[PDB]
């Protein structure tokens, strides 16, 4: 998952 | 602290120098000094703050996974036993990546969320409480593990509360929250529901009030929508 | 040194793992604590040694590139006066540079290189020798950077001499000291046309050897060849 | 220049  | 005699200007000044050359560990040093000088940070400020030791515990998540990885399958069937070097190590990256975060939530504790009022700066400030948490919760197991998550679901928890309330569906830090509490749900929590209806409505709500923008906001609202976007599509 | 309590093997398990983390830092540090237990070292662990402060050293030189160009575009005419800053940190970047410097060739010095009688071992640290000395030079500005320039002009023409004698055209060591040394010549010692003829020298006669190796070396030694031609290219 |  992709986080800021 | 080593910074303590550096005015607060040169510390700032020497933190954007250290992000040009790639120094983070320098420049999460010197906006540390910074932060210690007991005034809030400015909007700029705070962001020069959160890449620096987003960056420094960054590479610190790398090792310890490449580690961790390491680690664990040595404990499968059929491999060879080599001793405790590789517990040690991944123990040893461990450790200081909870030292780096143990600092992070004791700048925010001592005083930074105490004193910001406003909704940019109290709803950043309590997103990075949750981020810092949320890291400590990819590396723990024992008896404080329950809590370390719930510490973490706390402070994203009052961060949206706020936001919601406060800025509009498009802001870029309330979106940058909504991405990092829904990969809290999808990767701590076992919520993976949870984790995607929080970025569907997110970026739903955030498509519908692009139409208030300028093209500058819109550049960077539809950059982190996009982010929430890559996520649904590795997650459904 | 605080790794004097950790087992030869440990430390070089370690500086594995640590390589594999990209946790450049620990792999010298660790490399560092093999070499301080006395005995020589494996032609493996040489290159362990030299990957761990390459990358040190390497994110050292290139945030004081930054900085100093920096530096010297705030002395242009029409720049604005911003006081002490940018020269301190560069200061402070170069100060950490030269200790990395000085422990590298610390180690070399005791005792590194005097117990090196194999050519493979004492042409590799002369050239790490010639190496260290040439980053010194790249940030020597006093007294002794005449000095600087020498000390890195004489251990490389040292491991040149042996090379010669010593090894064939092709070996990889050989051809990684000439690729080196003509740096030297071309960045550091304002002598282009050295430069240039050791690189061409060089590619000539390894390729009049490459027939008398294996398709692994001819590949080990293909590879170096080519950044001969990449500098020859770039400089004619 | 390129280095080894
Ligand atoms: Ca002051
Ligand atoms: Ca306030
Ligand atoms: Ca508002
Ligand atoms: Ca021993
Ligand atoms: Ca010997
Ligand atoms: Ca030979
Ligand atoms: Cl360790
Ligand atoms: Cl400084």
């Amino acid at each position: 998952s992709n986080s800021l | 602290g080593a910074m303590g005699s550096m005015e607060r200007a040169s510390l700032i000044q020497k933190a954007k120098l250290a992000e040009q050359a790639e120094r983070y560990e320098d420049m999460a040093a010197f906006m540390k000094g910074a932060v210690e000088k007991g005034e809030e940070l400015s909007c700029e400020e705070r962001n020069l703050l959160s890449v620096a030791y987003k960056n420094v515990v960054g590479g610190q998540r790398a090792a310890w996974r490449v580690l961790s990885s390491i680690e664990q399958k040595s404990n499968e069937e059929g491999s060879e036993e080599k001793g405790p070097e590789v517990r040690e190590y991944r123990e040893k990256v461990e450790t200081e990546l909870q030292g780096v975060c143990d600092t992070v939530l004791g700048l925010l504790d001592s005083h930074l969320i105490k004193e910001a009022g406003d909704a940019e700066s109290r709803v950043f400030y309590l997103k990075m409480k949750g981020d810092y948490y949320r890291y400590l919760a990819e590396v723990a197991t024992g008896d404080d593990k329950k809590r370390i998550i719930d510490s973490a679901r706390s402070a994203y928890q009052e961060a949206m509360d706020i936001s919601k309330k406060e800025m509009p569906p498009t802001n870029p830090i309330r979106l940058g929250l909504a991405l990092n509490f829904s990969v809290f749900h999808y990767e701590i929590a076992n919520s993976p529901e949870e984790a995607i209806s929080l970025a569907k409505t997110t970026f739903d709500e955030a498509m519908a009030d692009l139409h208030t923008l300028s093209e500058d906001s819109y550049k960077d609202s539809t950059l982190i929508m996009q982010l929430l976007r890559d996520n649904l599509t590795l997650w459904t």
